């Protein structure tokens, strides 16, 4: 029934699983996501998540769409993405090409602080750090991005708006009640078509929160709250993939 | 069928848009306390303003 | 001769066209007529590819 | 990079550097989630996390 | 034969947007009399987004009427007002901005007001070159040919030296450019490092942060 | 009126000298033959200290003799070999040095050899701006109307900006690039600006001096 996540429900329902952020950034959080709303005209703008630096200058990140169209059975989100080192002054992320986007998946290793880093791969190539930031963030994007089956309809004009008479998703502890956001509302694509491991659901009947946590992704939370519909996600650790799967479970 | 085939003859409006977007001189005070302002340069020599 | 060619060649169109011209009272109706003309084919053949994206939706289900 | 990451890197409380009563701890590399805090006299350590 | 030629002044937000502009003309009619007669024809000229620098718009019937020959047509070639921060180029725009030399090498944001109501800032990818250019896609001019793809905006980076460098300015700088790898210095480089990190961002003696004046 | 142009290749050292060169002609005779006849002249053509490019020594008398009409003149016109350092602009010579950063702000003394036997060591006096250039008069191509006065040899100056740079480098070159004036600096300032020289100077732990390996 919602139409856009909160900050501080967010915050709140993810606490337990670490994902937090300092008290400072939270205000600063409060006071500039709105400034930087208006300043880059767009009618959705919410926290995505929080990178960690091989300083404790982490990177939050910050997602937000103006228009969402079905496009050759795809959901295409037109996201922009921000990124800031404290709460109060967000820079862009600009999109990578193609032969960067594939030289930058074999560069490793938790991330430094400032953005100005040139990693070299093998002559040389020289590789930005914020090419290699946005290249982490569009995987887990791909991979992860995970909202409520039937929270979002198709209007006149191929475009998906939230369902406003989403009534909520019954057997939240299913796999089956929750889909990714690229996925069209007719088709009936969930996560339970995804690989058969890697999405654990916690859900607690009694205050009737559920919780989707990421495997291969070990960073990404996902709570849903039923009493009142009520649904936020939030990466928080390091961008890199968990290859071994197979072993570990 | 009906809403796909309205005709919409978009043509160029005299005038320029003009935002409608709330003052944020508030907002932007507030802000202004987190974090430190770096010392502003001087376009005539590169080096920095005076401080205290 | 000439008069039935134009005729069952445009003629229709045209007048819904002129009706439409008429309706809205532009500020140059001769581009209107010429956008509208265009927009009616576009709009036919869009019609056709509407009808068939439902049906094979239906199929699919 | 070349240069093997250290383990134990910093983490602060504030942007900015002349805030006055602020914490200023540790955080692990090789086990992500321990973490060590310090303000004065007062000091802390804790874990939270996967294994 | 003969066709007057006049020049059509416009903005880069009404060619980024489309503007409808009106025109006035002065026709004269020429006849046995002396002097001819002149009249002030009202004629609206549809520039749609994105149309490149040097179209001509040529209306055809209307100019100055000799007695025998029918009018040529009058054209209106379109040409850009200076504005103070882009000027386009093809089909994107440049935007030139002077740098200082810390903002280069350290790297910050520059903050730049688009055509459209909207503020970029643009971090520094890098340690931007003499003569480096920063592109930003998606940001330039529409495309004359589809009214939703736009060109990509370059920002052509002049930096701006310090003037002035002191001794002790020189020397800290000569040690920034020549300290060893990380995995190559002693204990003494690094207690010395935290020493001068910890009594350069003093909260109170230290000079990390200072109040302008 | 036909003539012969041929290039003549000199290099740097020859034209600032001034060379006597020994060209071969091959001069062809029209007789009643199908085929030719030819012949090698020398010419001995004296190029003075200086001359500019595009100098034309026209010999009078020379070139393929027809039966009937006396041969045109035979033309040379003088070009410059590429040199591995200087390029003439027209009087003065221009060397084109990439600089490293710190050798720009800190300041260093270029090396050049100059065309003459004759080795340069020229100091950099500021803060090299990028695009910026250097001047030493009196060092540059000699003047072809003057035999003793020349022209000024021109640097041309292109930084070689470091590709990497660490946190802690960024870190000592901020504070390079904001630190207080002499005279608005604490005591906890210069103390620890002394205690740090003395640390990055250390004779045994420090890494003021290192050598290659």
């Amino acid at each position: 029934v919602q139409l856009e996540p909160n900050i501080t429900l967010v915050l709140k329902h993810l606490a337990s699983c670490g994902a937090v952020v300092s008290a400072e950034q939270q205000a600063a959080l409060d006071h500039s996501i709105p400034i930087k709303r208006i300043e880059a005209g767009l009618r959705s703008l919410t926290l995505w998540g929080r990178l960690t630096t091989l300083n404790g200058k982490d990177y939050l990140v910050a997602e937000g769409y103006n228009v969402a169209s079905s496009k050759e059975g795809a959901a295409v989100y037109e996201t922009k993405y921000f990124y800031s080192q404290d709460g109060a002054r967000w820079s862009d992320l600009q999109p990578v090409d193609s032969e960067t986007a594939t030289r930058c998946a074999r560069i490793k290793g938790m991330l430094s602080g400032d953005p100005a880093k040139n990693y070299e791969l093998e002559l040389v190539f020289q590789i930005p750090e914020l090419a290699v930031l946005r290249c982490r963030v569009d995987a887990i994007a791909t991979a992860t991005s995970v909202i409520p089956t039937d929270s979002t309809i198709l209007n006149a004009a191929s475009q998906v708006v939230p369902n406003r008479l989403f009534a909520g998703a019954a057997y939240p502890e299913k796999l089956e009640s929750y889909q990714h956001r690229f996925s069209l509302p007719g088709s009936g694509v969930t996560l339970s078509q995804d690989l058969r491991g890697t999405w654990a659901v916690q859900y607690d009947a009694f205050k009737g929160v559920a919780q989707v946590r990421s495997l291969l992704f070990p960073g990404y939370f996902f709570y849903y709250a039923a009493n009142e519909l009520t649904w936020g996600s939030l990466y928080v650790g390091d961008g890199l993939r968990n290859n071994d799967l197979i072993f570990m479970l | 069928l009906v809403k796909k085939s309205t005709f919409d003859p978009k043509e160029s409006s005299p005038l320029v848009p003009i935002p409608v977007a709330p003052d944020a001189t508030q907002t932007q005070a507030a802000v202004s306390i987190f974090g430190d302002p770096e010392l502003p340069i001087n376009p005539a020599t590169g080096e920095p303003v005076p401080a205290d | 001769h000439d008069t039935a060619y134009l005729k069952e060649t445009v003629g229709e169109a045209l007048a819904r066209g002129c009706a439409a011209a008429i309706s809205a009272q532009p500020n140059d109706p001769v581009e209107y007529l010429g956008l509208w003309l265009l927009k009616y084919v576009k709009n036919a053949e869009v019609e056709g590819n509407f009808y068939r994206e439902r049906q094979q939706d239906l199929q699919k289900k | 990079d070349k240069v093997p990451p250290p383990a134990w890197s910093p983490v602060f409380a504030s942007a900015s550097v002349t805030t006055r009563n602020q914490v200023a701890g540790v955080r692990s590399n090789r086990w992500p989630g321990a973490v060590c805090a310090c303000a004065g006299r007062h000091f802390t350590s804790m874990y939270v996390g996967w294994g | 034969g003969k066709n007057k030629v006049y020049p059509l002044e416009l903005t880069l937000e009404e060619i980024f947007h489309g503007c409808l502009k009106k025109v006035a003309h002065k026709r004269k009619v020429l006849l046995f009399s002396g002097e001819y007669v002149e009249e002030e024809r009202q004629l609206t000229v549809d520039v749609k987004p994105g149309l490149p620098t040097g179209t001509r718009f040529v209306f055809e019937g209307e100019g100055n009427k000799t007695p025998k020959k029918e009018p040529g047509p009058v054209v209106f070639v379109l040409k850009p007002k200076p504005h103070p921060r882009f000027v386009r180029r093809g089909s994107d725009l440049v935007h030139k901005v002077t740098l200082p030399l810390h903002h280069a090498l350290i790297g910050t944001t520059l903050d730049i007001r688009t055509l459209d109501d909207r503020d970029l800032k643009v971090p520094i990818s890098d340690i931007m070159r003499p003569g480096s250019s920063l592109t930003v896609p998606g940001e330039g001019m529409p495309l004359p040919a589809t009214p939703s793809a736009r060109g990509n905006l370059v920002i052509e980076i002049d930096l701006l030296f310090p003037t002035h460098l002191t001794e002790t300015q020189k020397m800290l700088l000569r040690s920034a450019f020549f300290l060893p790898p990380p995995t190559e210095q002693n204990e003494e480089t690094k207690k010395a490092l935290r020493d001068y990190e910890a009594a350069f961002k003093h909260d109170l003696k230290g000079w990390a942060t200072v109040f302008k004046r």
